[PDB]
């Protein structure tokens, strides 16, 4: 049971991993340099 | 980037919040109080710390024995029966001095 | 009748307390509730029946860090135990035997004092004190010798057993430990009447080489003790056809008023893989708790010599094997004794097997025993702390501290100078006259 | 009960807690609003180390942030966590000192001490049972390293019993922004040893050696550096946060770190720091992490302690972990280097365990150790202190505040008697 | 337990262990991504003598893979079997020697000894009981020739009792690619014979002709020559992976193999090298194993052992097989062929028996061999490295480098020195 309950850990650690990793993509994806302000002029 | 390692959050991996309404005052008098209705083992799967991994095996309900839960407790009983005179005299000089 | 008091002292006496009394309740039938529903006596040396039917336990658990207390309070047997019992402080000592015994330990010497008070008041012929601390930490260490000089004099008479971590020679939990181990020694010296080190490197080894346990924790080590000191307890709590109480094995190991440090050694300790294939027999056991590897401490009985040998045998023991082992270890040169006790061995026998406690390591096992050692071999320890206590304080170090906290620094030579005095009185004791 | 009151000096200091403080809210399930979302019980059994109680279910900083310049605290009250802080616990001048120590110190700084007093005064009668405070500060600049003296020395007379902390940011040598920076290190140090219970020496190039050569980042930020410091400081007080087999404190670690009143500077250094191609290829141990430890490249301070002798060593560990492959180790690393420790002093190595692993990990160790290759950062320090001042040169910013020259004189004395007295210490038969 | 660490210098080097650490992944059932994929239990058993343990059930070679020049590993990264080393082992500098051993060894190597005894000592500590180191290199180029004999001669002072193996390569004179060949050369065997405990002589004119006879192939690349060596390589630890009915390691040949510290060069055989039209004619048979060892066209190096005296014989046998006819084989070879093995020793050939066969195949064999015709590479390189060494040609480099002159006249008359006594060695009473 110890060993099987470990390699669960291990397993949910390679799907976290992969979730950032598509959010990587996603962010990659976005595009913006604003920093929440435009040149007024602009 | 030091930490994009998979976060696993461990309590979050592996009731009294109800109780005391997640306030720190609340729950050091509960504590203090007993009032906790639910225990490590009737929340958290694999035990946390170490005295938790000590008390992990038992059953909180009263009409359990580990006897009839797992068998090799079972162990002859070889008890001394305390006889009449004896507890006449342990009470006796427990309630009165002479 | 018969009753002992547990004054477990520090976050060892507090998580080894908590190893006794799950042990304890598992033997007794207590549910964690504090109940017995199964439908005498027995219980009634450790537990205390309520007004309402529920049993509690005996011992005022001491500590002066709260969390190592807030987790037994949070822990299952939370209702077993009666809240009061339970004594926390604000501050530790932080490994400082002065702060222990002079700034924070006259703050909750009085309210300890009271409880123990109302625990002995509830008891009316009292046996003993089990005191457990470890001689590392400062408030176990020093506290310890408060709550010792202060028993001495509130209770004249009674036996007070003591149960100590000694400070291994080579690993080490603490830096400034040799210190208070030699200040606290005193207070072992002229406050206890008997006392039962133990060391974690030697539990280590053994676990290790029996229990095929590579990789252990504080709660493997608990076990072990809370077996020994069930194995003391067991001619008090079950019938047996030699009981043994705590005078007569009081009695007969003491030579002197200044030699009170006998050697516990349990067996067997083997796993369940290891038990499966070996026959055990009162023979096996009884050479098993000569040999040198599984002494619980770190010094080596075959180079000095036994002046006493407590026995206690417990389960489906006969005492015709008991009396041929007994001959078979006196007719060996192996086995040196003084020339002033030509009989040594002090027999006691139970009935009841010991119990096990799944999630342990020890298998069951329908037999076992109990050697109690009080023997010479045991100066070289103390001959290792007076080295390196003399090499520490040499140079002075960490001295500040003390004498900030307030103790004179003279006591510190007046502590090494008591202990090697005392192993001198141990040479002497190991001088024959032939 | 046992709590803590976040002093805070500087840019320096303000990124660096601010950073921390987004770790221990994280610790602690915090939201950047202030309530608790988690589920973890003992997360809450002693929140109050850190925090103070509020209406409606929140839970308030105790830091006081200090700066003598209005630009920085807006960063922080803007940022990640910027609105968990409360407005009048930031206490800030109108007036910067320009990095002179003296301005912070004398001149400037008398007209603010008093508020950031009053503050610290009340988050510390809040508090039942203090334990004590704790600063984090640069040696570079003109607020931290020059105001942060002068806090300290008035509240060691307030609250001397206390233990007081210190991650003071020393400058380096090879890295340096600051012209005047030996004038104001001089005059600090000076301040520490005779006020400060417990000081930490972070260098900035170490952290910088350090995410180039294991981190392998590209490009790091102040942010990655502050991240460093914040994962070291959590590692000091995790036990006093959470139960473990094994507990400590800072103050169990304080007297079993200073054998001597004038030496409590120290080398923080992290266990387990690996980069991404490192982390398919490991399988995390008790060995692994005391290997990745005593690596002297790993370590956080500007100095080779090959080059002295480890005084007393601390590893303070993390996580669930077997404590037979613990104490065999460390009793291992003593044996081994016969050379490198102290013989007067049997037994070097205090090692404490905290059950509760570190955040986003599974095992972890942090350590503190006193070497003699402190004192290789003084005397390269008084190498060029003296050379500014043989020829008193930027010495007339400093004069006119209104110190003499004699101050000078006793700062580098002082500083010149530690080193020669901690080299004795290096030289000294057991026997 | 009994560990090996995998030392690697050298574009041969690093070529050879590629090939060799795709070789044994093979035999022990290794994926490229580094789990384990095999079948029987005895494949992952003794896993821990050249793989150590990563999380997942991940396997890393314990190899220290080094090159002065960057250009290589990035084909040691790109190969198949690439990605399952650790980054963190690769240690190499910006420049490389150029065919200089100076550079290498003294001016250039300098700078990367400590990175690479950093890791060495990493990969030794983390082995409990680590049996011994082991090294593969060519004596012809900058870095192996070079500072690859600057880390043999420290780790001899820091791990005096560990076993030391090369499989080192030697140039050839008939086939040489290098001009400062016998310079380089001449500055090797001097640290060789002060500092190992076993060599094995490796020519690559000898496989050259052995892919043209024995397996007949029309274009052979470096990559066959490296399946070769590999394929010895991995025969001579098989006893030590696997259990077998006569067992032996490294330490059980070196200290039957050699009589005087003096003489450790060797002579490696495989047995089973047959081109595709001969495995149509052939029964597999021990006597045909044997028949196919003794014969000098399959060796591997550049001498002819009839012209000289076997000192001593090992024969590592591999795989299921009733072992009547080896103690008898080896009892027919000795009497048969009397005046090649020398008479003050009786019993010259030690055998050993490793029970699991290597893989894609039933029965092999590998032969470590001490003989007298060693000598004949030796003094050959003597007639080049003196041709070339009375002139003072091409001694400018070598001289700028800061070492004196007076190191070729010793290195000159250690090599003079043993090739003396072990010419005395042959005609012995
Ligand atoms: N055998 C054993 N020893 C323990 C255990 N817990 C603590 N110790 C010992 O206790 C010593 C340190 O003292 P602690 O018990 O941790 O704390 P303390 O006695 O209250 O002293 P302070 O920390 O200063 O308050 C260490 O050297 C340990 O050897 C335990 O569970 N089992
Ligand atoms: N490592 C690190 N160092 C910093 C950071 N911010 C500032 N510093 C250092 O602080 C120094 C400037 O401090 P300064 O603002 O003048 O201190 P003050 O006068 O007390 O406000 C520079 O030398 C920087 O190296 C940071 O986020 N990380
Ligand atoms: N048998 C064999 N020889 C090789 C291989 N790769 C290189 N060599 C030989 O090695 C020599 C060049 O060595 P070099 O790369 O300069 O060694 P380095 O200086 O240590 O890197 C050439 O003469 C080749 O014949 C290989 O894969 N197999
Ligand atoms: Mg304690």
């Amino acid at each position: 049971a110890e060993k099987e309950e470990e390699r669960q850990e291990f397993e949910a650690g390679l799907a976290a991993n992969k979730a950032c990793l598509d959010k990587i993509q996603r962010i990659l994806s976005e595009n913006q340099a604003l920093s929440q302000n435009v040149h007024p002029m602009r | 980037n030091l930490y994009l390692l998979g976060y696993q959050h461990y309590f979050q991996s592996k009731g009294n919040y109800s109780v005391h309404q997640n306030s720190h005052e609340r729950y050091q008098e509960a504590v203090r109080k007993v009032l906790l209705k639910t225990f490590p083992n009737q929340v958290f799967r694999v035990p946390v710390t170490d005295a938790q991994n000590f008390s992990f095996w038992r059953s909180n309900i009263p009409g359990v024995r580990p006897e009839k839960a797992i068998p090799w407790i079972k162990t002859p009983h070889h008890c001394l029966i305390k006889s009449p005179m004896t507890r006449f005299v342990d009470h006796s000089h427990l309630n009165d001095k002479t | 009748m018969r009753e002992c008091i547990s004054i477990h002292v520090g976050q060892a006496g507090v998580q080894i307390g908590n190893a006794c009394w799950e042990l304890y309740c598992l033997e007794h039938g207590i549910q964690p509730d504090g109940q017995m529903p199964s439908d005498d006596d027995s219980f009634n040396t450790f537990f205390s029946e309520t007004g309402a039917g529920k049993h509690v336990p005996r011992a005022v658990f001491v500590d002066l860090e709260p969390t190592v207390v807030d987790e037994v309070r949070t822990g299952t047997y939370r209702q077993l135990f009666h809240p009061e019992q339970l004594i926390t402080g604000k501050e530790d000592a932080a490994n400082n035997y002065a702060r222990g015994h002079y700034t924070i330990g006259k703050e909750i010497v009085d309210l300890v004092l009271d409880r123990i008070r109302k625990l002995a008041d509830l008891c009316t012929g009292l046996q003993g004190f089990l005191i457990f601390h470890s001689f590392g930490g400062g408030t176990g260490s020093g506290f310890a010798s408060l709550l010792m000089e202060r028993l001495s004099v509130d209770y004249g008479k009674k036996s007070k057993l003591e149960f100590a971590i000694y400070p291994a020679p080579q690993v080490s939990t603490a830096v400034v430990e040799p210190y208070n181990s030699i200040l606290t020694t005193h207070t072992t010296l002229e406050h206890s009447d008997c006392a039962f080190m133990v060391d974690n490197e030697a539990i280590y080894d053994i676990c290790r080489r029996n229990l095929d346990i590579e990789r252990p924790t504080y709660t493997n080590l608990n076990r072990l003790i809370g077996q020994i000191v069930s194995s003391i307890t067991a001619s008090l709590r079950f019938d047996g056809a030699l009981n043994v109480d705590l005078t007569e094995f009081q009695t007969n190991l003491v030579p002197y008023p200044r030699i009170h440090f006998p050697l516990a050694t349990y067996a067997p300790v083997i796993s369940a893989e290891k038990a499966y294939h070996e026959q055990l027999s009162v023979a096996e056991i009884t050479n098993a708790c000569f040999e040198p590897a599984n002494q619980m401490v770190k010094c080596d009985p075959r180079h000095g010599k036994y002046m006493a040998c407590c026995m206690l045998y417990r389960g489906d023991v006969v005492p015709k094997d008991v009396n041929a082992a007994i001959a078979t270890i006196k007719t060996k040169r192996t086995i040196q004794f003084v020339d002033w006790c030509p009989t040594g061995f002090k027999v006691g026998i139970n009935y009841q097997p010991p119990t096990v406690v799944p999630g342990g390591d020890l298998a069951k096992v329908q037999r076992a025993v109990c050697m109690l050692s009080n023997t010479t071999a045991i100066a070289e320890a103390w001959a290792r702390l007076d080295h390196k206590f003399d090499l520490m304080y040499a140079k002075r170090a960490f001295v500040h501290w003390y004498v900030g906290e307030g103790m004179e620094e003279g006591e510190f030579s007046e502590a090494r100078e008591d202990l090697a005095a005392l192993e001198k009185d141990y040479e002497e004791v190991g001088v024959d006259s032939v | 009960m046992r709590e803590i009151v976040h002093l805070q000096a500087g840019q320096c200091g303000n990124q660096i807690g601010a950073k921390f403080w987004e770790v221990i809210s994280d610790e602690h399930g915090i939201d950047p609003t202030g309530t608790y979302h988690g589920d973890s019980d003992l997360q809450l059994e002693r929140i109050n180390v850190y925090y103070n109680e509020a209406t409606g279910g929140k839970y308030v900083p105790r830091a006081v942030l200090v700066d003598l310049e209005p630009g920085t605290m807006d960063s922080v009250r803007s940022g990640p966590f910027g609105q968990i802080f409360r407005p009048d616990n930031f206490v800030f001048g109108q007036s910067g000192a320009g990095n002179n120590w003296a301005k912070g110190h004398y001149t400037e700084g008398a007209e603010l001490v008093d508020s950031v007093l009053d503050v610290v005064r009340k988050e510390a009668e809040s508090c039942d049972c203090l334990q004590g405070f704790q600063l984090t500060h640069s040696l570079g600049g003109g607020t931290g390293s020059g105001m942060g003296t002068l806090l300290i020395s008035k509240i060691r007379e307030e609250y001397p019993d206390r233990i007081m902390n210190t991650f003071s940011v020393v400058p380096s040598p090879k890295v340096s922004d600051t012209v005047v920076e030996p004038y104001n290190a001089t005059l600090s140090v000076h301040q520490l040893v005779e006020n400060t219970d417990e000081t930490y020496c972070i260098d900035n190039e170490a952290l910088y050696d350090i995410c180039f050569r294991t981190l392998k980042l590209t490009t790091p930020t102040y942010g990655d550096l502050n991240h460093l410091v914040s994962a070291t400081m959590s590692g000091v007080t995790t036990c006093l946060r959470f139960p473990g087999q094994l507990n400590a404190d800072l103050r169990k670690l304080a007297v079993n770190m200073v054998p001597f009143p004038r030496l409590h500077f120290f080398m923080p250094g992290f266990a387990p720091l690996t980069s991404r191609g490192s982390q398919q290829y490991r399988a995390l141990t008790v060995p692994e992490l005391t290997q990745q430890m005593f690596d002297a490249k790993n370590m956080m301070a500007a100095c080779d302690p090959r080059h002295g002798r480890y005084l007393t060593v601390a590893a303070v560990f993390r996580g669930r972990m077997s404590m037979k492959e613990v104490d065999e180790q460390m009793l291992n690393v003593q044996n081994k280097n016969s050379s490198y420790f102290v013989e007067w002093i049997p037994n070097n190595v205090k090692t404490a365990v905290c059950d509760i692993p570190p955040r986003g990990l599974k095992m972890s160790a942090t350590f503190i150790g006193n070497s003699t290759a402190i004192q290789e950062l003084f005397k390269r320090i008084s190498e060029q202190f003296t050379a500014m001042f043989r020829r008193k040169a930027f010495l007339h910013w400093y004069t006119g505040e209104g110190m003499d020259e004699m101050e000078f004189t006793e700062a580098e004395s002082n500083m010149n008697d530690l080193v020669s007295e901690y080299q004795q210490y290096q030289d000294a038969t057991a026997e």
